[PDB]
């Protein structure tokens, strides 16, 4: 004689763990990581001007250090100076 | 390495994605980078809570 | 969860909801039916969707900044340039960690509301003419087919044409 | 918009309200009328007049600081300088926006909970002489003159002396 | 106070209640009683138990800094350190004060929100056998005993072997 009607929400079978004000470890439908914590380990080359300094230091391609001759009137946005940069040049 | 690619955000690690508004690879950044924190990770809830049958 | 609805008299979310995220199930003589509130889902998923371009509209762009790995050993200079960039990243580890528990707290209140809201606005519908059993589910006391039942969902719901008959079955 | 009142099942605002902020519009036998409530309203006055000076009690008073702007280029310390200058900076816009977004949903909130809390208060003096049509409306199921319509308002309305003609009246 | 339940339609706080945070009086033909409810009780203090470890996990460990007094006057590193050191503080505690106005009012809708859910939770075990005084009082319509008092607060209240009675009682 009568009819029923009831309401509800979804679920998924597994959820993601967030925290709250008020909970450590709460469990929700879906959630979104907020911090980037890997890398592709390379340097894109756009749309900044990169410039690898093989072997050469800033200082040692200002000065004109023989081995940073290729480096003579360059410009840059990012300077990459590499660990293996050396000096060979007057001390 | 340099790599041919097109990416905003420059750490010493290499390039990232500045989707996200945090990130953990390095505090050196260059370009339109996420602001550095110490946590590795933080889940922004995106739905209802989850309350499974049974 | 300030609400008591989600976690509260619901009691249990449904699996097999997959069209949203709010919905009806319905058992009257036709048999068994589902259906998804597309309003409800939809306000939740609009209040979602940003919440964060809200607060952090974009990443500022930062160029040249101070050196914050060192060689050797200064003294005054190096220390203040990093107790100036360890103080940075105190501030800003903070900020996100209180703003991922504000807007995590806030979705739950929130999702929470929408059904409370969408379980407020059926049993307004259905004035007199059914009964809230406490787990989240209506009794309806009248002959309620699927046009019925569809009628309660769409919102045009006309509880004049079955009082008599629904009270007649509640009262005795 | 936490409790679905105030652009929920209210669905509009009165401009021809200017009394107060919450209020009650009647219609009876005599005719209609308007009215404000003065203590909802002045309970949301009084939970929004500050909401600013309990989180930044007054301006701080600085006199004298470091350089912000320079002519020619040293290197470090112009480089510290203006890094520390630019943190600052960030911070402070960041903790404006957050506050500015936090202060304006609890406002709403706030509001549309007076809203609410006004609608259960009503409710709860009408105990079963009243409906709840849906539409944040009450229909009333007796003789409800000027007299008992400033009572319903005043908070001392006596649903006992009217118990059994609504009673009468609802479920026939 | 979101809900209007502490400091609104309750109105008064039970100094006599050492039990829990929560709880029932009860007055029938055997004689008044009063109980706690443990599971809104632990409920509220599980949810306030924490709430400033889980924004600010621990005391971060600084051991080498700046220093922060001086003797004698330098100029530009001294004014700069200075400049570092309070623009650190001034930032620090208006994170102090915004984290704990921010997690006062929440503890306060909290705790109303636990009040509330507890009655709608009483009301709606009691589906037609109680009406609601409007002062968080159920006036319960039938003979209800210490047995059926205890269900109620129990959770296993049935309320169809009293319909009949309940329902005589209050339309007549
Ligand atoms: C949780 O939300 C994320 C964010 O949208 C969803 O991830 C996307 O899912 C779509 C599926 O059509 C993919 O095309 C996107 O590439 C995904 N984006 C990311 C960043 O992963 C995810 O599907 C949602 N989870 C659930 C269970 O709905
Ligand atoms: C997904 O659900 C399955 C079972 O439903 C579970 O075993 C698993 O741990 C969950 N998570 C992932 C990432 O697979
Ligand atoms: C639902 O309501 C709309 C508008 O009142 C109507 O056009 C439609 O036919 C109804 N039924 C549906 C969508 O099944
Ligand atoms: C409203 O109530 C107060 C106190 O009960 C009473 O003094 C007053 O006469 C009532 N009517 C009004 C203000 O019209
Ligand atoms: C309360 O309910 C529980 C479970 O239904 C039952 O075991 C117990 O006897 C009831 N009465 C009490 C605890 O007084």
């Amino acid at each position: 004689s009568t009819a029923t009607l009831c309401l509800g929400h979804h679920a998924v079978p597994n959820g993601t763990l967030v925290k709250t004000i008020t909970d450590d470890q709460i469990e929700v439908t879906n959630a979104t990581e907020l911090v980037q914590s890997s890398s592709t380990g390379k340097i894109c080359n756009n749309p900044h001007r990169i410039l690898d300094g093989i072997d050469c230091t800033l200082i040692d391609a200002l000065l004109g250090d023989p081995h940073c001759d290729v480096f003579q009137n360059e410009t840059w946005d990012l300077f990459v100076e590499r660990s293996k940069a050396f000096s060979n040049c007057y001390p | 390495p340099i790599d041919t690619c097109i990416s905003e955000c420059i750490t010493p690690n290499g390039s990232i994605p500045n989707d996200k508004p945090f990130q953990n690879v390095n505090k050196i950044t260059y370009g339109a980078c996420p602001k550095y924190v110490k946590q590795n990770t933080l889940k922004l809830a995106t739905g209802m809570r989850n309350v499974p049958e049974k | 969860g300030l609400f008591g609805a989600i976690a509260g008299f619901i009691e249990n979310g449904w699996e097999g909801m997959i069209d949203g995220w709010y919905g009806f199930r319905h058992q009257n003589s036709e048999g068994t039916g589902q259906a998804a509130d597309l309003k409800s889902t939809q306000a939740a998923i609009d209040q979602i969707n940003g919440k964060l371009n809200r607060v952090i509209e974009k990443t500022n762009e930062k160029f040249h900044q101070i050196e914050k790995e060192f060689s050797e050993v200064e003294g005054r200079i190096q220390d203040l340039e990093k107790y100036v960039e360890d103080t940075k990243i105190d501030l800003w580890s903070y900020n996100a960690e209180l703003l991922v528990a504000l807007e995590n707290q806030h979705t739950i209140d929130l999702t929470d509301s929408e059904m409370n809201k969408l379980f407020e606005k059926t049993r307004r519908q259905l004035r007199e003419n059914a009964e809230d059993m406490g787990n989240g589910c209506f009794k309806i006391y009248h002959k309620c087919d699927n046009a019925c039942i569809e009628s309660i969902r769409n919102g045009t719901y006309d509880h004049d044409v079955y009082r008599d008959e629904a009270l007649n079955n509640r009262f005795q």
